[PDB]
């Protein structure tokens, strides 16, 4: 281990260099990284590397990097990533580069299927994708064909459908015209606020058999936690609000929530590794954390 | 309100959780 480690770190639209030091926190770093883009809203984010076995990892910020389980990689690679989501964009997001973040975060999601999204609303979302990036539609320079060059819906929608690119532009450039006026950040924005309103959006779903062993998913939000069947990830079959919750724990691969009620029975689960209960906990702890910070 | 003794247990009470400069990401507290 060399005395100077360099280090870089890749947000949705920019690649930052930094060099630390053997003793450096996770939080210096963080602290860096946020001060060179100018973010304030900082307590939604975090950073993720792939770790020795090729798991994505968030970093502890109150521990030294180099004794987390990063890899015999030269530079050290992280991603810098919203790990928590606002309950609404427009009552916490204040900053250009806080909404430009969660936007490009969110859009690859939509993109790659993650999130599920009716086509009209891709259709919608794409359009405000593209005021955000191309300002007015102007018929002199947005000729037929000025986005060919764009991927702009999901995977699952061209694929669900039989219109071909030139169909989908035409679509995608009537909403684009009767969004001019509109600020590129205020697009960006507006999209925000339809993908917020999705089902799946926020939300960090794990797989998990109950004690039957059905499969079902398990989604942790802002909000709780949830239970959905293997084939509905958009409406839960059990919910659990924080208010709800009088303890979750695990044990390796045994999640158990216990309800408030001291007469109602355990809720068991279980995970596919320990890794993921940790994840689990993890991610129910700094949720509720930020719901609780939202309420003070 | 949380105990974590074991690297294989961990344990969360929301229910029992009660209530300068902008308040800093959450940390993981799990070994």
């Amino acid at each position: 281990m060399p005395k100077t480690i360099s280090v870089r770190v890749t947000t949705m639209d920019a690649e930052l260099e930094f060099a630390i030091q053997p003793n450096t926190t996770g939080k210096q770093l963080f602290d860096q990284v946020v001060k060179t883009i100018g973010l304030r809203e900082v307590w939604f984010f975090g950073l993720q590397y792939q770790d020795t076995k090729a798991f994505s990892t968030w970093l502890k910020l109150n521990k030294k990097v180099t004794a987390q389980d990063v890899r015999k990689e030269s530079p050290l690679l992280f991603k810098f990533r919203a790990k928590f989501y606002p309950e609404d964009v427009s009552e916490e997001l204040i900053q250009d580069i806080t909404q430009r973040l969660f936007f490009l975060q969110v859009k690859e999601g939509i993109l790659n299927d993650d999130i599920y999204c009716p086509p009209e609303t891709a259709v919608l979302l794409a359009s405000y994708a593209v005021q955000s990036k191309y300002g007015d539609f102007n018929k002199e320079v947005h000729k037929s064909g000025y986005l060919a060059g764009d991927k702009l819906l999901p995977q699952r929608v061209l694929e669900q459908h039989k219109l071909n690119k030139d169909q989908w532009e035409e679509r995608i450039q009537v909403w684009h015209e009767e969004h001019r006026g509109m600020l590129r950040e205020d697009a960006v924005l507006e999209y925000l606020k339809i993908a917020q309103d999705l089902e799946m959006y926020g939300v960090n779903y794990f797989s998990i058999k109950n004690k039957k062993g059905s499969e079902l998913w398990l989604g942790v939000d802002a909000l709780g936690l949830n239970i959905y069947e293997q084939n509905d990830r958009l409406t839960p079959k059990i919910g659990f609000p924080w208010s709800e919750i009088r303890n979750i724990s695990f044990n390796d691969k045994k999640f158990v929530i216990k309800p408030i009620d001291k007469k109602a029975p355990d809720f068991v689960f279980y995970a596919p590794r320990l890794r993921i209960n940790k994840r689990i906990l993890a991610l129910c702890m700094g949720n509720h954390e930020l719901y609780m910070r939202r309420r003070k | 309100e949380f105990r974590n003794k074991r690297a294989t247990r961990g344990t969360y009470s929301p229910s029992a959780q009660e209530y300068n400069v902008l308040k800093p990401p959450p940390e993981e507290r799990l070994i």
